[PDB]
């Protein structure tokens, strides 16, 4: 864990817009 | 157009200067502390002195002003500019900016120095590129430098590819004493630790109210940042183009961009106090603080620093939930609440005492201030859609991020 | 005390020497030198300064500190005349109008009490034309065994050769070392 | 004190000439007059290490214009530096030969900044066209003899983008004056 938020993974791109 | 950057101590101590066109005479840096003295006892010190014919704009450091004089018609911002880049390279290479390391570390400062700028037209800035050629404990200087990309040094290799991100948001709110919130800005910050191997290059990709309209996509929830500002490794014209950021992060922790748009929603606190002061006998506290935000929302560390009276001794608190201390220094009520879930209501009963003698000279109303930070919070909708890691070589990223909510410019004008 | 670790030192060679470099511009003393260091006869600009090497032979570093000719220099070798061992004199016997002119600068030169334990060490520099003297008319000329308390010896040595190094260096290793 | 500086500084041992250094260094940055001591650390200046090199330089150009006459000592060291194969001590050369305040120094200092105006490195060309400038700001005419603005016009057409934007620094500052 860590203190204001814990830390969250981020996709490659926007895969809705091809 | 500086002629010599020097940095001065608290009793005018000149700790190390590095004359960069000569043009000045080193013996005027003695009058710099009369002047700072006198435009400062009437009121008209400023950071840009004039010692006649040649000015010393400097700006004050942790522990010593960084003057630097200059006598044609330079560019002060330019200046500004490279004074903030060498406190930023010193503090990289100096976890502390005082007077003891100047004293110590004079042998790796010259050189950083004579390395930084030479002629008053600073060449290198960055302090990872730096600390490749010039090191307290030489080789040829790296390719970086000569070539384009100077803030990312080839050949970096690790045994993972982990980035980690950073949403810090900042709630300013300027709240008048009607009542009413005058300014209420919100400036984003998106910070990151790349650490990677090789030379990514990052291709980041979020819900852009101007990139979701360009899309076709404007009906969902996207930020509409007023300024978006990127950093060194973004690259201007991708952004120009189609909203395209795409840039190569650099190695460490690195501001990338920086987005900066009004807020229209009502405040996350809500606070309601009263003064009941007494003429010289008592004083009343009737604070109460709403919070106005999500209730899943917990705001780690409150600290609601009321100002108290100047000369208030003997004080009672009548609080709710919540440490409430008053510190003599600050000369103001911390009210420190540790967690604050969302939609809780803190209320408070000041009563402290007051002496007799009324006060010689009026000493103004500081305005409340409140310091929440709850992390996990977004309140301007911003989400990121996608990191585009593409490197050469070929490899899978695990990228990382956080959204950390704190209060910023949160203050609360007095009645 | 203990001089077990001299004594350790000198069974292997532990003495190195030094040496100067004088003389008047254009006399072959940064050939000489180069010839001495590496053995190839570089050509260079006049010497403004001076030029500081060091020579390795017979277990001894022999430090050479050229310094160059010019009128705003000649006053100049003052400077190393502190903490100097040794001193070695490049004459251009090619300028017959600055005989003259190195000879008075020697002389000059020759006059210094705190000068006085660096033995003489004259050398024949270019030796490459028929113009050039002998080693004793170079030598009469100059006066050198009128230099009392003074141990001075000529070597004639061609820049584009380099023959007679080896002699002078041999020369000079018997004026500073008297042992075995 | 003093006469113990200068013995130290006059040996023949590099760990107590890197002391030395180090205090006269610290000496001029506490504020101690060191002027008088500028012709014996002219001896110590021809070190391989470049730790000695940057100090020696350094207090050269801080000791230039009060012993001029005594800075007539380091042009063929500048000169023998100007060709050094790492590129740091070319451009550190540079920036000392411009940093110097001689009148006396610059008219023989032309030649190097022509050969390193073509370098190859861009730290040496950047080094190059800071020098120019520098020159030029000290002796316009000089520059101009030298012919130094066709060389500085062609640098903004060239390679190496911060060598072009030094160069175009420098001639900006030129056309100022
Ligand atoms: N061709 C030829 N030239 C020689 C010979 N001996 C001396 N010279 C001349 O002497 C000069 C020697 O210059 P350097 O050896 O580089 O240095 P230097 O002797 O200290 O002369 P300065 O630098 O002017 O003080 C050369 O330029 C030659 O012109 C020789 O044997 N052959
Ligand atoms: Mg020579």
């Amino acid at each position: 864990d860590r203190k204001g938020g814990s830390y969250s993974q981020a996709a490659g791109s926007d895969s809705a817009q091809s | 157009s500086a002629s010599a950057v020097y940095v001065l101590d608290l009793k005018g101590k000149v700790l190390i200067c590095r004359n960069y066109r000569g043009d000045v005479d080193m013996s005027e840096v003695e009058h710099f502390m009369p002047i700072l003295m006198e435009k400062e006892e009437e009121g008209m010190l400023s950071p840009i002195l004039a010692h006649g014919g040649v000015r010393f704009m400097w700006i004050k450091h942790n522990n010593l002003y960084l003057v630097a004089t200059s006598k044609k018609n330079a560019c002060v911002s330019l200046v500004f500019s490279f004074l903030y880049k060498v406190v930023q390279v010193f503090s990289e290479y100096f976890k502390e900016l005082e007077e003891e390391s100047i004293r110590d570390n004079f042998v790796i400062i010259y050189e950083l120095l004579d390395e930084l700028m030479d002629f008053g037209y600073p060449q290198t800035t960055d302090s990872k590129i730096l600390q490749e050629y010039i090191t307290q404990e030489a080789p040829r200087p790296p390719a970086t430098v000569t070539n384009a990309v100077s803030w990312r040094s080839e050949g970096i290799k690790y045994r993972k590819n982990e980035v980690f991100l950073d949403v810090i948001e900042a709630v300013n709110l300027l709240v008048s004493a009607n009542g009413n919130v005058l300014r209420s800005e919100i400036v984003g910050s998106i910070k990151m630790r790349v650490f990677l191997s090789g030379m990514p290059e990052l291709r980041l990709g979020l819900n852009d109210k101007v990139l979701f309209d360009n899309t076709g996509r404007g009906k969902s929830k996207s930020v509409e940042l007023e300024d978006v500002k990127f950093h060194q490794c973004v690259r201007l014209s991708r952004f120009e183009n189609d909203r395209t950021i795409s840039f190569i992060p650099p190695d460490g922790e690195f501001e990338l961009m920086s987005y900066r748009l009004n807020t229209h929603v009502k405040p996350l606190i809500w606070i309601e106090s009263v003064i009941e002061k007494h003429s010289h006998s008592r004083i009343e506290y009737m604070v109460k603080a709403k919070s106005q935000f999500k209730r899943r929302s917990t705001a780690n560390n409150v600290e609601i620093h009321i100002p108290v009276p100047n000369d208030a001794d003997s004080p009672k608190f009548k609080t709710t939930v919540g440490s409430v201390k008053w510190v003599p220094e600050n000369s103001e009520i911390v009210w420190s609440v540790k967690s604050f879930p969302g939609g809780k209501e803190y209320l408070m009963r000041a009563h402290f005492g007051l002496p007799s003698v009324e006060a010689e000279d009026k000493e103004g109303k500081p305005p409340i201030s409140v310091k929440f930070e709850i992390p996990y919070f977004t309140t301007s909708g911003i989400q990121v859609r996608y990191l585009k890691i593409i490197e050469k070589s070929g490899y899978q990223a695990l990228p990382w991020v956080r959204y950390i909510t704190q209060n910023g410019d949160y203050q609360l004008r007095t009645q | 005390g203990n001089i077990f670790a001299n004594l350790f030192k000198g069974l292997f060679g532990k003495k190195e020497m030094r040496i100067l470099m004088v003389g008047l511009d254009a006399a072959g003393k940064t050939t000489i030198l180069y010839k001495l260091k590496l053995g190839e006869i570089v050509t260079t600009i006049p010497t403004i300064g001076f030029n500081v090497e060091t020579v390795e032979y017979k277990n001894i570093s022999f430090t050479v500190w050229d310094v160059g000719g010019q009128d705003k220099i000649r006053p100049l070798w003052r400077h190393y005349f502190q903490n100097t061992q040794g001193l070695i004199f490049v004459v251009d016997s090619n300028d017959r109008e600055r005989v003259n002119e190195a000879r008075e600068e020697l002389m000059r030169m020759l006059a210094e009490d705190e000068l006085r334990d660096a033995v003489l060490l004259v050398f024949a520099n270019k030796q490459d034309l028929p113009n050039a003297m002998n080693a004793a008319e170079i030598t009469d000329k100059l006066g050198l065994h009128s230099l009392r308390h003074r141990n001075w010896y000529i070597q004639a040595t061609c820049a584009t050769s380099g023959d007679g190094l080896y002699e002078g260096l041999d020369w000079l290793s018997n004026q500073l070392r008297n042992q075995k | 004190e003093i006469f113990e500086l200068k013995a130290e500084l006059n040996s023949d041992k590099k760990e107590k000439k890197k002391e030395a250094v180090k205090k006269v260094i610290a000496s001029m940055t506490v504020g101690k007059d060191v002027s008088a001591l500028f012709p014996d650390v002219v001896n110590c200046m021809q070190t391989d290490n470049l730790e000695l090199k940057k100090l020696v330089y350094l207090y050269l150009m801080n000791y230039a214009k009060s012993q001029p006459d005594m800075a007539i000592m380091a042009v063929n060291t500048f000169v023998k530096d100007c060709e050094d194969p790492n590129p740091l001590i070319r451009a550190l050369a540079v920036r000392t030969m411009g940093c110097i305040r001689v009148d006396k120094i610059t008219e023989y200092l032309c030649e190097p900044l022509r050969k390193c105006l073509k370098d190859e490195d861009p730290y040496v060309r950047k080094t190059a066209a800071v020098c120019v400038a520098k020159l030029h700001d000290i002796n316009a005419q000089l520059v101009e003899d030298q012919g130094f603005l066709d060389t500085l016009k062609d640098l903004i057409s060239d390679s190496n983008p911060m060598v072009v934007a030094n160069a175009v620094a420098a001639l900006s500052e030129i056309a100022e004056s």
